């Protein structure tokens, strides 16, 4: 997995690859790794795919209920607190490494939460197997006062570095751009550099090639 | 250790040490063996001696093979012991008692190896 | 040692042109020993089919659980559970026991009765929704099926052509897996009817 | 890491590096290890990041609850709250804390809470992996009632050597100066302290 | 069977249109203690080879001794030891790869990862890697240890394939190497700010740059980071 | 794996499967588990494939050297003891072996010697080795007779491996039949278990629990 | 440890070893490893020393409690489903029941015999013939060869003799024969001349 | 403690034809989750129209291929430049592999060539030295992904003539060299999709009466 | 694993099980776990799979080599002393012989039978009746009760029947009967009606 | 322990504490850790006592054998002999050595041979358990070409802090001054350095 967050001059952009692996096998070639916690708070998770999906779904439920209770736009800090307190309660058994980014009435935010409940603030972050490859690009090219376009290019370029250089990362680049004044735009499959090529032959079997013992009609 | 080539070719092609070993045999007590249709008879010639314990000429190598000899008596014990060990080793390794042909090839092989090894006569 | 490999078995789901296919092997065993050649691993809860592989005790337990849950769902809702909704019901149920997990990999397959579009989804033993537009594999021979399905599968296969592709992927993957085989069953799921077929295959 | 706290004439200065490492990899090189548990009570965190962050959050909640009910706490009370969490869970929370604070009556105070969960009041405290390399330097050079300028110069020299010799310590030097004038935050970059 | 005690961190290198570049920092770490700072981990072997070594320093100094024996034993009864029978990078690598594998097979490894960078007599670039297990491979860019995860992603943008080598100049390759060293200093805990850089060019020969310094670092964004979340002041 | 060899009036019938597995991944379907040591001696692979193949190939040279020196064909008892002695020298070093040294000799008749990695060496009329051995015994123990005709003996060996192939997950692929006679061993072909099962099911009516 | 079961056209035949071994010696050679759950349902069990009988007697109480409560005999399918559930509950409990059971019964409403094999994990499977542990390694090859659905009880008993003889010949352990019980339309009976 | 063995991933595939033999393998070299090189030759021409590849631990694969090439050289010296038969080469490798039985070459090797009658031959070796001639054998990480597909498309397993209700199997026909390359390319293209350790390129060495022919095809680099 | 030996007034009776078990099944049920070291000396052995026969055949070669060399039959005491030395040498060697042996012989010069029990450590002891492993746990209580030095061979065989019957009754494993051999003044013979 | 070697203007000074501990117990509190391997070549021993004593005995035998045949060895040669023993037996001998010596051509030289068996020429070297506490102090205060008096004062301050903070270091401070004037041995007792 490769995940990066890049805070720029008016918001924050998080990007991720779309490959999911079960050991050396690619179970899902187009997994969506960017998850909503609220409309303008988004989370990207590495490590165990189920826990990252499940933990964000639980916190996303509580954020919505708390937002309805307080009649306020959710704070990214509320998601961080409930998310880290939940992870800490389980003493790291929930192997969810997460980059939570979003915009709230108090500005744009970018945090990373580790499976044990530790958090850090940052202007650019990375998680997953491709973190070192992605962080090499972020270190080289990140600068203060990035524009939205520079940040999206930097975030995608950082993910590509993990895609090309990490075996656990590949396929496509997912990008979500959260800017302070406007809605969050989820650019699903922003870049698709790994489209498979045409097969050399067509493997359409002639009908009747398979031997059948009995045939039945199933009632619904 | 000692590895001098005692057995070597004479200028006329003769290995004298081997020929002189034949002279030792011709000086030893005579043994005779004749085989008939159903049995082999081994006879021997003896040169205050105790017949009970003085070693006999015909020595069993196994329950079915007997080895008579002539020449240096002390050397015979070395061949016979080697033959006996090989006969028991053959059974232990192949479960079949040695054939008389097999035993003769081993004993002959041992005698030959001593005409081409260093430091042995 | 590994609970998911004790009993063997494999399940594969494929999508076609307004049709879904889900197939499985019929072997149940105790490691090397093959016990039953009639242990079906595909269950249906209306128009939604669930193929569960893994530990045979957990496969049976989850069938009665999802029958219990889907039966109550249709009484309260007065309508059958759709494949997309059922996929989340399976996902949550498997996660509810993150620390006591079932050693099973389920495969959801069906056609949404309202939108009419094919649907197939995959899972881990703790409920990661692996929704795929092309095919889903599970079981001991997932390695064989992935390469076998990845090469044979092509988009928009007709129900007759989909049967040949999924059956051939299953038989050839099962033939190369020790713990899978002893016959296979293929369901061809269409918006209007479902056809269940038993395949002839090696019995060793 | 390398965290440090030094009492001086006008108050107390908390200081720390900015590097956090997961093995050889520097996960974050600009971390802020100085945590505010109350307005004039700050703590330095060393050891497990998850445990220390959890403790700091709980201590801040307790001191916030204390302030609403019993008035502003003293640095001794904040260290006491830290001790209960660090001691009552010493088998689970691997946390070593330095608590420094300011109040008008006692001026600057420093409390160190090592891994065991005991509390020790000190004129100055040093902790973290990089502290071992400056035990001799700090002892020889620390003086009572130094000025703010002397203390900052003393701290810069101390941490520059802790950063120099410890792989798991480095980055920028972050200071918090707690005095009657308020809380002041200072940052020194490698180009400033590395060639001292 | 051994374990490393005092170790050198990543060595990074890449081949450009006319030669190769190899860089390594001058640090020997003893655990987390940055103990020794004068360690030179690039070992020129003649005018056309540079051997960069990472890992155990004690074994590094043993390998450095073997290489100086090659240069001596090659000149024995060899009047062309400087022109037509000098040691090539390929000969030096094969010797090291053989030694590293032989030690491995004895379960007494040389706990090192070596990059042999040089230019063959015919001008072809040479850049090969070998580690304590005897595993060897070649690439337009090679990095050992921690640099394989951070330097290779950066160097590979410049020369991603064999066809990119002829379009890469000294200046482009050098800045890529220098930038990679800065990135390693940022994110490598066992890395030093000082490093050595060697350029082997088929025209200008070997250019060995000692005491190079990591420069133009970015820290000014650290002042704006406060706490780990909720903290505001 | 499933390999069997049983003695009968017409000589020895050696039947083996052909499946090799690396875990649950079936690496091969057509492994030759019978090693043709000589025109007169047959080996059998079970356990360590490399150990059986290498040492029974080496054993053939030792048998040939015995031929050249003694000018007589080595006995099966001696051949199995040559292998048994060597397998014992490496005992504890990690060798894995279960094999039957099948051969027929004038002075000794049909002989099967079961040699395994422990150093064991047993003479017997019926031997089965491999994971599916218990299934092969079930068919043999009930249908085996000394007075079996060659045609009936070949089927019994073929049927015994089929039973183990059906029930054992690690056995199958194909059945390789060998017949050891007074003039050497005879290879009676490779029979696919998949095809054989349906053929056997219809003619016998067995495997009634299998639909088809 | 021997637990065998064969379902024939008109009845179910369950055979179980008579030996009880505790460590160094055989304590008993006439043990009955079966419990009658219902007038037409019989359960054979094998497994750990104490778990087999504690579980079997606990199951028998619930089936008896159901029969008295509704004045109705549970079908063998329902009993096996109930037994499987308890094994499934226990396998992931504080102290699992390591018990493998065969449930043979006669369904008086479908007028058909039924044989169910359930292992200690809770894997219920209906078979024409079943066995637990290594007892199935020696017997399945014979049953696969000789079994036919339409056998009579006499042919089924003749087939068990072959299966038991093979176990005696090749299995190292001495299990002191078998006790054979037949579940028929008339109830459960024991074959004494076996 | 020192672990003398590693795993550099990759995959090899040898297929024997009527008058040809192809030995294919991806050129990627990996360590853990990192890519060491994207073009590391894995299949080697060993002379006498024999192509050899050792997959698994690269150091042992290199050492074994290095030792076999040396064995071929001495065969020519000893036997007057006599061509080494594929079966003779296969037996010779078994002794190279089994010479280290208790410290094995942790590699599964495949050698392809033409037997003495001109038919394609492929031998596959177990790490400790068991070899058995085969029509096609994949080895390495993605063997399970590749091999089942080739059984279906080369050997026509589980395929029956339409309209015969499974009574008649599809006859095995002769696949030309060109058609096998299509199957090899599609096998490795498929494995590249679903195996993280396969990619960056495909090296195919075609052995035929004319000699050894080499082909390279690009694969996905992610 | 059963190895029994009883010395009676005029002869030594050695009984050893016929079964050979390798893992899951019984390979052979007619094995002879004895080697004739001399015309009047017999050796029964038990222990690890391969060590028993390799050791026994190695011992037999040396005793045969001695007999041919001196044309003299070693006494059972000397053979047992030689066998004990080999076991003592091996127990502290690179790969010990884990073999337990009984050496029964007839001393033609003292005209007395002799039975020696030697375990794999090299513990030689002369007994009136011996057993190795757990076979002595079931049989010593009977032998202690019924043995008398002056029994005839017929009474000794009757006593072995009781010892073997007790082993069959209580010992879990099935050892497939015993082969009984008698070492007398006339040599070694096997009892076939036992 | 705490061993130290400092080159200075007129030569090199070797220094060490006197404490050797087996756990908490001080087996000997007046040990002499400065070992003479040649007339003007001395070594400091840290780590296993048996291994370092064996190595020093063998090195002395080799340098004695060298001197009879090839003239007086240089400090580099003595360190080379140490490296072969420490490196060729690095799996068995857990020995860390500081080799310092004097010769007219090179003046004072210091070679440190850490646990791995590598050799490093340094202006000054510190080793032992107690050295970790004075890495910062020595680096800040060491100067090239100090006089003998300044070096002794520098060493006394350095070891007093190493002795202060390390339980496994203490006792008297033993110095050996190697110069052209010869070998001079100095001893400083706790009452002399403890209140520096």
């Amino acid at each position: 997995t490769t995940i990066v967050g890049v805070k720029f001059n008016n918001g924050v952009v998080i990007a991720a690859d779309t490959r999911s692996t079960q050991g050396p096998i690619v179970a899902d070639k187009n997994c969506a790794k960017l998850h909503r916690i609220s409309p303008k708070i988004w989370c990207a998770g590495a490590g165990t795919a189920a826990d990252t999906e499940a933990v964000t779904q639980l916190i996303g439920s509580n954020i919505e209920l708390h937002s309805l209770y307080t009649s306020r736009e959710p704070r990214v800090v509320s998601a961080l607190q409930m998310l880290k307190q939940h992870l800490f309660k389980y003493q790291g058994h929930i192997g969810a490494y997460l980059i939570v980014a979003g915009v709230d009435p108090t500005g744009s935010h970018l945090f990373s939460i580790h499976a044990h409940g530790s958090t850090d603030v940052g202007y650019y972050l990375s998680l997953g197997s491709g973190s070192l490859a992605a962080m090499a690009v972020l270190e080289s090219h990140w600068k203060q006062d990035l524009t939205k376009e520079e940040a999206i290019k930097l975030a995608s370029d950082a993910i590509q570095a993990g895609i090309w250089n990490d075996l656990g990362s590949g396929s496509n680049v997912d990008v979500c751009v959260m800017e302070i004044g406007k809605d969050a735009e989820y650019l699903r499959n922003y870049l698709t550099p790994n489209v498979r090529e045409e097969k050399q032959k067509s493997y359409k079997f002639p009908r009747g090639t398979t031997a059948v013992l009995k045939e039945s009609i199933v009632n619904i | 250790g000692y590895d001098r080539a005692l057995s070597i070719f004479s200028p006329d092609g003769h290995i004298f040490q081997v020929e002189y070993a034949l002279e030792a045999v011709k000086r030893g007590t005579c043994a005779v063996g004749v085989k008939g249709k159903n049995c082999v008879v081994l006879g021997c010639e003896r040169r205050l001696q105790d017949t009970r314990i003085t070693p006999s000429k015909v020595s069993k190598i196994d329950s079915h093979v007997v080895l008579s000899f002539s020449g240096l008596n002390a050397d015979s014990r070395i061949l016979i012991e080697k033959a006996r060990v090989e006969a028991q080793s053959h059974r232990l390794t192949l479960e079949d008692p040695v054939t008389v042909e097999y035993l003769t090839r081993y004993v002959a092989g041992v005698q030959q190896r001593y005409t081409q090894s260093g430091g042995v006569r | 040692s590994d609970p998911s490999s004790i009993n063997g078995g494999i399940v594969v789901a494929m999508t076609g042109k307004d049709c879904v296919a889900i197939a499985c092997d019929l072997r149940l065993g105790s490691q090397s020993l093959g016990v039953s050649n009639k242990f079906e691993k595909i269950f249906h809860y209306g128009h939604v089919f669930l193929g569960i592989t893994g530990l045979a005790t957990d496969v049976t337990t989850l069938n009665e659980m999802f029958r219990y849950k889907t039966n109550l769902y249709k009484l309260k809702e007065e309508r059958a559970i759709e494949p997309e909704t059922f996929t989340q019901l399976v996902s949550s149920s498997l996660y509810e026991r993150r620390f006591g997990p079932y050693f099973v990999g389920p495969v959801v397959a069906g056609i949404n009765s309202k939108s009419g579009k094919p649907f197939i989804a995959g899972f881990d033993l703790i409920g990661c929704i692996d929704e795929a537009k092309d095919f889903i594999v599970s079981g001991t021979a997932s390695d064989q099926l992935f390469g076998m399905c990845e090469s044979l599968y092509e988009p928009n296969l007709e129900p007759e052509d989909l049967f040949e592709t999924i059956s051939q992927a299953l038989l050839n993957a099962a033939d190369r897996d020790a713990l899978s085989g002893w016959g296979a069953v293929v369901y061809i799921i269409k918006k209007d009817e479902v056809v269940k077929r038993y395949l002839k295959m090696r019995q060793d | 890491t390398s965290i440090m706290a030094v009492t001086f004439k006008d108050g107390v200065i908390l200081d720390a590096d900015s590097r956090t490492t997961t093995g050889a990899y520097i996960a974050n090189r600009v971390t802020d290890k100085l945590t505010r548990v109350h307005d004039k009570i700050w703590c330095c965190r060393s050891g497990s990041a998850a445990d220390t962050q959890a403790i700091a959050d709980i201590v801040q909640y307790h001191l916030e609850l204390y302030t609403s009910q019993y008035g502003t706490p003293s640095t001794e009370t904040a260290a006491s709250v830290f001790k209960e969490l660090c001691y009552e869970n010493k088998d689970n929370l691997t946390a070593g804390i330095i608590v420094a604070g300011y109040d008008d009556k006692n001026k600057g105070e420093v409390y160190t809470i090592p891994l065991g969960g005991s509390v020790h009041k000190l004129p100055y405290a040093i902790a973290g992996s990089g502290s071992t390399f400056i035990y001799g330097y700090c002892d020889k050079n620390f003086r009572e009632n130094m000025s703010k300028e002397e203390t900052v110069d003393f701290i810069k020299h101390s941490l520059s050597q802790a950063i120099k010799w410890d792989g798991s310590s480095g980055g920028v030097i972050r200071m918090v100066v707690l005095t009657a004038a308020g809380v002041e935050r200072l940052i020194f970059y490698p180009d400033e302290y590395e060639q001292l | 069977t051994q374990q490393p005690i005092v170790t050198g961190t990543s060595v990074i290198s890449m081949k450009y249109d006319n030669g190769v570049i190899i860089a390594a920092d001058n640090l020997g770490s003893y655990g987390s203690l940055l103990r020794f700072n004068g360690v030179e981990r690039l070992i020129p072997v003649g005018d056309n080879t540079v051997v960069g070594i990472s890992g155990d320093i004690s074994d590094m100094q043993h390998i450095e001794r073997l290489l100086k024996d090659l240069v001596t034993e090659n000149a024995y009864d060899n009047p062309l030891a400087d022109a037509e029978e000098a040691l090539e990078p390929s000969y030096i690598f094969e010797y090291l790869a053989t030694v590293m594998y032989q030690r491995r097979s004895k379960m007494n490894p040389l706990w090192n990862a070596i990059i042999v960078a040089g230019v063959q007599s015919n001008g072809d670039q040479f850049l090969r890697y070998v580690n304590l297990l005897g595993v060897t491979y070649s690439s337009p860019t090679l990095a050992t240890g921690f640099g394989a995860h951070m330097a290779n992603p950066l160097l590979r943008k410049v020369v991603d394939r064999e066809s990119d080598i002829p379009k890469t100049t000294v200046q482009v390759a050098e800045e890529a190497i220098v930038n990679a060293m800065r990135v390693l200093y940022y994110r490598d805990a066992r890395s030093s700010r000082n490093f050595s850089l060697a350029i082997i060019d088929k025209n200008t020969g070997l250019t060995f740059k000692k005491n190079l310094q990591v420069e133009n670092m970015k820290w000014d964004f650290a002042k704006d980071i406060k706490g780990y979340g909720t903290q505001k002041i | 794996t499933t390999t069997l060899a049983f003695r009968f009036q017409g000589g020895i019938i050696v039947a083996v499967d052909s499946r090799a597995t690396a875990g649950n991944w079936v690496a091969s379907q057509t492994v030759k588990k019978v090693i043709e040591i000589n025109p007169f001696l047959l080996g059998t692979m079970a356990g360590g494939a490399a150990d059986c193949q290498f040492w029974e190939t080496w054993l053939g040279s030792q048998c040939r050297l015995h031929e050249l020196r003694e000018k007589e064909r080595i006995s099966v008892a001696a051949a199995s003891k040559i292998l048994s002695n060597l397998v014992y020298q490496y005992k504890g070093a990690g060798l894995s072996m279960g094999t039957m040294i099948c051969g027929y000799t004038r002075k000794e008749g049909p002989t099967i010697y079961y040699v395994d990695s422990d150093g064991t060496r047993l003479k017997g009329d019926i031997f089965c080795v491999g994971s599916g051995q218990t299934f092969a015994y079930g068919v043999l123990d009930s249908n085996y007779k000394w007075d079996l005709s060659v045609e009936d003996a070949l089927y019994l060996g073929k049927r015994s491996i089929l039973a183990a192939a059906h029930r054992d997950a690690y056995s199958g692929g194909s059945v390789n039949l060998y017949h050891v006679t007074e003039d050497g061993w005879i290879y009676h072909g490779n029979h696919d278990v998949g095809e054989l099962f349906w053929k056997v099911k219809e003619e016998e009516g067995s495997f009634n629990n299998v639909i088809g | 440890d021997i637990i065998l079961g064969i379902r024939v056209q008109d009845s179910v035949i369950l055979a179980s070893s008579k030996a009880v071994t505790r460590g160094i010696s055989v304590l008993k050679d006439s043990d009955d490893k079966t419990r009658q759950l219902s007038p037409h349902t019989l359960m054979s069990f094998a497994g750990e020393a104490g778990d087999t009988v504690q579980f079997a007697e606990y199951i028998q109480a619930n089936i008896q409690l159901y029969s008295i409560r509704e004045d109705y005999e549970l079908s063998p399918q329902a009993v096996s489903s109930f037994v499987r559930q308890e094994l499934a509950k226990s396998i992931r409990s504080r102290r699992p029941y390591q018990v493998n059971v065969l449930i043979g019964g006669y369904d008086k409403k479908k007028n058909k015999p039924e044989l169910y094999q359930i292992d200690y994990l809770g894997t219920k499977v209906e078979l024409p013939y079943g066995a637990h542990g290594y007892s199935g390694f020696y017997t399945f090859s014979l049953l696969d060869h000789h079994y036919r659905p339409d056998m009579t009880t006499e042919e089924g008993l003749d087939l068990l003799k072959l299966c038991v003889q093979e176990l005696e010949k090749r299995m190292p352990m001495d299990f002191k024969g078998v006790i054979v019980k037949i579940v028929d339309k008339d109830g459960i009976r024991q074959v004494d001349d076996f | 403690q020192f672990n003398p063995y590693g795993d550099n991933g990759g995959t090899i595939l040898g297929i024997a034809g009527e008058d040809f033999a192809v030995l294919a393998g991806d050129t990627r070299n990996i360590t853990d989750y990192s890519i060491n090189s994207r073009y590391e030759p894995k299949v080697f021409d060993c002379g006498d129209n024999i192509v050899m590849s050792a997959n698994g631990f690269a150091a042992d694969g290199d050492a074994l291929v290095k030792r076999f090439k040396n064995s071929v050289k001495w065969y020519h010296f000893d036997h007057n430049d006599k061509k080494l038969s594929i079966n003779s080469a296969a037996r010779n490798i078994q002794h190279l592999l089994y010479g280290k039985r208790f410290f094995p070459y942790y590699v599964h090797t495949i050698i392809a060539g033409l037997d003495e009658d001109g038919k394609g031959a492929v031998y596959s070796f177990d790490p400790v030295g068991s070899y058995e001639r085969e029509q096609c054998r994949a080895g390495g990480a993605a063997a399970s992904l590749i091999m089942p597909f080739l059984d279906n498309q080369v050997n026509f397993k589980n395929q029956y003539e339409p309209g015969t209700n499974g009574k008649v199997k599809k006859p095995l026909k002769y696949l030309s060299v060109e058609e096998v390359i299509k199957l090899v390319r599609d096998s490795f293209t498929s494995a590249t999709e679903r195996h993280i350790q396969v990619g960056d390129g495909l090296e195919i060495l075609i052995v035929t009466k004319d000699g050894v022919r080499k082909e390279f095809y690009e694969l996905k680099r992610d």
